[PDB]
């Protein structure tokens, strides 16, 4: 089972958004092996900023 | 494993045109962002500009704009770098690189090419001869606070005559893939220090520790490595 597409248009605006936010200075702990629970993390913060 | 090759570098008149390519293999060019960074015969590093896989975005320094310009492909996997009107200062190594302000894991930079036309990082110290098998150790002192979120954003390359600056230490306690367990770092938040354990006669360049925390992204003053006999 898939949850996120990573192509899809919205999906890889977020994700060229943060790679592009990575590659201005710094961030933490590295990437390439993603995980689906970073997903829910950014996307309940979205919640929560839109409540 | 990840590969670049720089192409098209020599010789150019003054206030002609230069086209520099870089091919890129092992890794896939429309994911992960380029830069490309110049170097002085003698003199520190210097960050050209970055550009994205999708190419809508490519930044570059405010001081040289109107005489670079920056372009990829990702069906070929090469990055073009354009400049037109050289000058006198124009005789450099460039040097194309991968997403070394992303990734630290996946930082590494090509070999470049050749044309011929506040923090305050200091190195500790200026020159120092080591004998092989032994372990050496170099400081780096920052004028103003490098530590964010716990990790110190510094990083540790050696450069030597010829040979471009490998991205060897990565947030000064993590060793880069392909080098061998041979370098380490530690240090604290004004303090950093490199330490190689053992020494190899390969391993005689210059050392650099850069960090890239805030504006303006700075580089180190370069130390030496000499190998006793
Ligand atoms: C998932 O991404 C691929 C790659 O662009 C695309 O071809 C496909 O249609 C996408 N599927 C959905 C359901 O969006």
């Amino acid at each position: 089972f898939q949850l996120v597409n990573y192509t899809d248009t919205i999906p890889a605006r977020i994700m060229q958004q943060w790679r592009t936010s990575d590659s201005r200075d710094h961030t933490r702990v590295d990437w390439k092996r993603p995980k689906y629970t970073s997903a829910l993390t950014y996307d309940g913060v979205k919640v929560m900023a839109e409540a | 494993e990840v590969k670049l090759l720089e192409s098209g570098g020599g010789l150019v008149q003054p206030g002609g045109s230069l086209k520099l390519s870089c091919a890129a293999s092992g890794f896939d060019f429309s994911e992960y962002w380029m830069s490309w960074v110049r170097q002085a015969p003698g003199k520190g590093l210097e960050w050209i500009g970055e550009i994205n896989p999708d190419s809508s975005s490519i930044d570059y320094t405010p001081s040289l704009k109107d005489k670079i310009i920056i372009s990829r492909d990702n069906a070929k996997k090469t990055l073009y770098l354009q400049l037109s009107k050289v000058r006198s200062e124009d005789t450099a190594l460039y040097y194309c690189a991968r997403p070394r302000g992303n990734y630290v894991v996946m930082d590494y930079w090509g070999q470049g090419t050749s044309v011929t036309v506040n923090i305050v990082l200091t190195q500790s110290p200026a020159s120092l001869a080591v004998s092989l098998g032994q372990r050496a150790t170099i400081s780096c002192r920052a004028s103003e606070s490098v530590d964010s979120y716990g990790s110190s954003f510094v990083h540790w390359y050696q450069q030597k005559p010829g040979q471009p600056p490998k991205l060897l230490i990565f947030l000064a306690s993590k060793l880069e893939s392909g080098v061998p367990a041979r370098f380490s770092g530690s240090g604290s938040r004004t303090d950093f220090t490199l330490t190689i354990d053992p020494v190899e006669a390969d391993d005689a360049a210059t050392y650099y520790c850069q960090q890239t925390n805030e504006d303006p992204y700075t580089f180190g003053g370069g130390t030496k490595l000499e190998i006793k006999r």
